[PDB]
């Protein structure tokens, strides 16, 4: 339909799945909130829609070791709920 | 006795608000109950298609026309509305087919979750299971995890065995372990300390072929006493 | 055991009208099947973007091996992420990822299109570097609460203790038991790569799409009773009066070719996520914990397991 996008300083951002237009793509990354794929993922953020490329998960590392063992001093009783 | 009754009773207490506060918690449940009005209202809304006649009315059709021209037009109406309901019969067996799945899935953790307790990783919750109880929903049930977590570690010096009178020494349930000067015996999902004796542990052949041997001393009951 | 299929999409009005302007008029008055089409087609394409997210993300935090390799023995090098490569796939996952294997453009021209997975096989290959780091300084304690480490020679007595095998067994016979492991690994990648029908499994799910899509395209030169099969000869050649009894046949025709290829389709998709589901059960209960349940993890007394990822499935190395 008529409608046109600007195509110029509207952050136009290229994608495998596609073009993207009227999202900047910031170099962060979040947890996926809406999906466009090839690991791209869309997000309302502070006025504005940013592209991003989401993160799997926090970074960790084990402290493994030769003779080394951890071992619990507390415990917690949690409940879940599944539908 | 008195921690855990409290830890339970206030897990308890945020169920009521977590599904209260959000909105896409019964995700699931309203997804069986909007599949079958978009059904319903796809076959209703679908009688207006005039598959190719002149009009969806058929008493208009045959008030207008001769019968031998009528025919021809109501066929396609016939037609059309013979497959649209062939249609909707076929999607119904493949809906009721994944549904099946899930209450055999339900069923079983009726058996295993809530009739007894469950050693199956992340069948029954995320943790140790401890039990589980039943609550019914529209078109569903929901189920309530007990589980046990952890929390709170610590690190230590361990040892695969203990070297005593050139003897080697394994925990019979626990793991050695050592703050730092002296060594432990304890269960290993809890912090407990006791003195390695000669009761917890037991003998198994000689002090080289195993690879992390330490010396320690082995308490021996039997012997203070006698002494007495 | 296969994850997912290929995601992919279909332009109704392309396909049946093709470049006809006279066509389009004519199919809105045919109802709402457009409509469904693309409807059922779509969470087609949705479920298989949660079916990997189930398998695969199995655990929240990102681990990461020690930069010194030795775990009392054990190699695990055919099987952890290779610095080298650019892929950063261990050998064994680079080797997989070879043997599961114009027309392309010709199908995209009749409106057949496919869309991409969200996760890249990059994501995927993190996952399994993950969950092998945790399994490896930790045990089953990172399926369960925070990760515990626990040294590996000590971590394998406790999984005896779990087949009614004593403690002492593993320490007096820790250079052996290295020593099978070590060739039973290097046994696994010689074997795979000599049988190319070895990773058959995967293969059907890549043929079967690939098939059904190529026989619906097939289905564009019937003629179902009408004069022709080119809808613009028709239009050209016939008035409109008679035109509407010819093209109503092509368009009735092309309708059910469609509609077979959807019905068909949502059928697999039940079959595909069937397996998806047991995959990752077996994730949970061989990879995160000890089973023992009897011939669910391997054949024999099962002690513990190691993922690897291929392309649209799983592979479990029991
Ligand atoms: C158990 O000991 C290990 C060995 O030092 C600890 O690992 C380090 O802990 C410091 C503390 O902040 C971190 O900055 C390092 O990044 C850790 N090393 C690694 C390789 O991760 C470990 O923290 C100790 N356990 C606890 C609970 O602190
Ligand atoms: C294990 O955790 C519990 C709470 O999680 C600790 O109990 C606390 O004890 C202190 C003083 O004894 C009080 O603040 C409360 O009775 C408990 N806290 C709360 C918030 O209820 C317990 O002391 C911990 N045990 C160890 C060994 O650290
Ligand atoms: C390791 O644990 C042992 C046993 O609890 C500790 O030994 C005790 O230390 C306290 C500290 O003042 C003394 O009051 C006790 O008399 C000690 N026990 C005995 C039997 O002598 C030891 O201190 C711990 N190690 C560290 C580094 O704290
Ligand atoms: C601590 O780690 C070192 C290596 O990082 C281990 O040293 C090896 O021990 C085995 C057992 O006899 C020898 O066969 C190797 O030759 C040693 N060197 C290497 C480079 O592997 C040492 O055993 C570890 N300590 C414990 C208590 O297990
Ligand atoms: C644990 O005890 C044994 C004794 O059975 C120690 O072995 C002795 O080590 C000394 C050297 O410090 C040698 O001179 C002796 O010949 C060894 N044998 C005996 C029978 O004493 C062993 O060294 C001890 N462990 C450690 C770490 O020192
Ligand atoms: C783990 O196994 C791999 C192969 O299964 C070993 O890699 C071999 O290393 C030797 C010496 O560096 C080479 O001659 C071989 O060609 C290597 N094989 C391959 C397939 O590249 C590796 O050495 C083993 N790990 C340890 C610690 O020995």
């Amino acid at each position: 339909p008529t409608w046109r996008v600007y195509s110029t300083g509207s952050n136009v951002f290229q994608t495998r799945a596609g073009c993207l237009i009227g999202a900047e793509y910031v170099n962060n990354s979040y947890e996926c909130d809406i999906p466009i794929g090839a690991g791209i993922c869309a997000s309302y953020q502070t006025q504005s829609i940013i592209a991003y490329t989401m993160s799997l998960g926090a970074e960790n590392s084990v402290a493994y070791s030769n003779n080394s063992i951890a071992i619990p001093t507390n415990f917690t009783i949690s409940v879940t709920t599944e539908i | 006795q008195k921690l855990i009754a409290n830890q339970f009773n206030s897990a308890i207490g945020k169920i009521q608000d977590s599904l209260s506060s959000t909105p896409s918690a019964l995700g699931k449940l309203q997804d069986v109950v909007n599949h079958n009005a978009q059904a319903l209202n796809t076959l209703v809304k679908q009688l207006s298609s005039k598959f190719g006649a002149i009009s969806s009315v058929l008493n208009d059709i045959f008030s207008r026309l001769d019968p031998p021209e009528a025919e021809v037009q109501i066929d396609r109406l016939i037609t059309g509305r013979l497959q649209s309901l062939q249609t909707y019969v076929t999607q119904q067996l493949i809906r009721a087919a994944e549904i099946r799945a899930s209450a055999n899935l339900a069923a079983t953790k009726m058996s295993e979750c809530v009739l007894g307790q469950s050693k199956r990783v992340d069948f029954c919750g995320k943790g140790y299971h401890l039990m589980s109880f039943p609550q019914s929903a529209p078109h569903g049930v929901v189920f309530l995890h007990v589980t046990y977590v952890p929390a709170q570690e610590k690190n230590f010096t361990t040892a695969p065995a203990i070297c005593h009178d050139g003897k080697a020494h394994f925990p019979r349930e626990g793991v050695f372990v050592s703050n730092g000067t002296h060594w432990f015996v304890t269960q290993r999902n809890f912090y407990e300390p006791q003195i390695i004796t000669t009761d917890n542990t037991f003998v198994s052949g000689n002090c080289d072929v195993v690879i992390g041997i330490v010396n320690n001393t082995v308490y021996d009951p039997l012997q203070p006493e006698l002494d007495s | 055991l296969p994850v997912s299929m290929t995601k992919t999409s279909v332009d109704c009005t392309m396909y049946i009208c093709g470049d006809s302007t006279e066509c389009s008029n004519l199919l809105l008055q045919y109802g709402s099947f457009c409509t469904q089409l693309k409807r059922a087609l779509t969470g087609i394409a949705v479920e298989q973007d949660k079916n990997t997210q189930e398998v695969f993300a199995q655990v929240k935090q990102i681990y990461k091996t020690p930069p010194i390799k030795y775990f009392g023995g054990f190699n695990f090098s055919q099987i952890l992420p290779d610095p080298s490569k650019p892929s950063k796939r261990s050998p064994i996952e680079d080797l997989l990822f070879n043997k599961v294997t114009d027309l392309i453009c010709a199908q995209k021209f009749k409106g057949l299109t496919v869309l991409p997975p969200l996760l890249t096989d990059e994501m995927i290959a993190q996952y399994t570097s993950a969950l092998l780091a945790g399994t490896i300084t930790s045990g089953w304690t990172f399926g369960a609460g925070p990760a515990l480490q626990i040294p590996f020679p000590m971590q394998m007595a406790y999984r005896f203790n779990g087949i009614g095998v004593t403690q002492n067994v593993l320490y007096e016979n820790q250079k052996l038991i290295a020593n099978q492991f070590n060739s039973a690994i290097g046994k696994i990648q010689d074997s795979l790569s000599s049988t190319p029908s070895a990773l058959g499994k995967l293969q059907d799910v890549v043929n079967h799409n690939a098939q059904a899509l190529n026989t619906l395209v097939k289905q564009l030169s019937s003629k179902f009773g009408a004069i022709s099969s080119v809808l613009n000869d028709i239009f050209s050649r016939l008035d409109p009066p008679e035109a509407e009894v010819q093209i109503d046949r092509l368009i009735t025709g092309r309708l059910q070719s469609l509609q077979t290829y959807v019905t068909q389709q949502l059928i697999r998709a039940a079959e595909i996520r069937a397996s998806a589901n047991l995959a990752a059960t077996k994730m949970s209960e061989c990879v995160l914990g000890q089973s023992k349940r009897v011939d669910f993890c391997g054949k024999g007394y099962h002690l513990m397991s190691f993922p690897q990822s291929a392309p649209h499935g799983v592979v479990f190395l029991h």
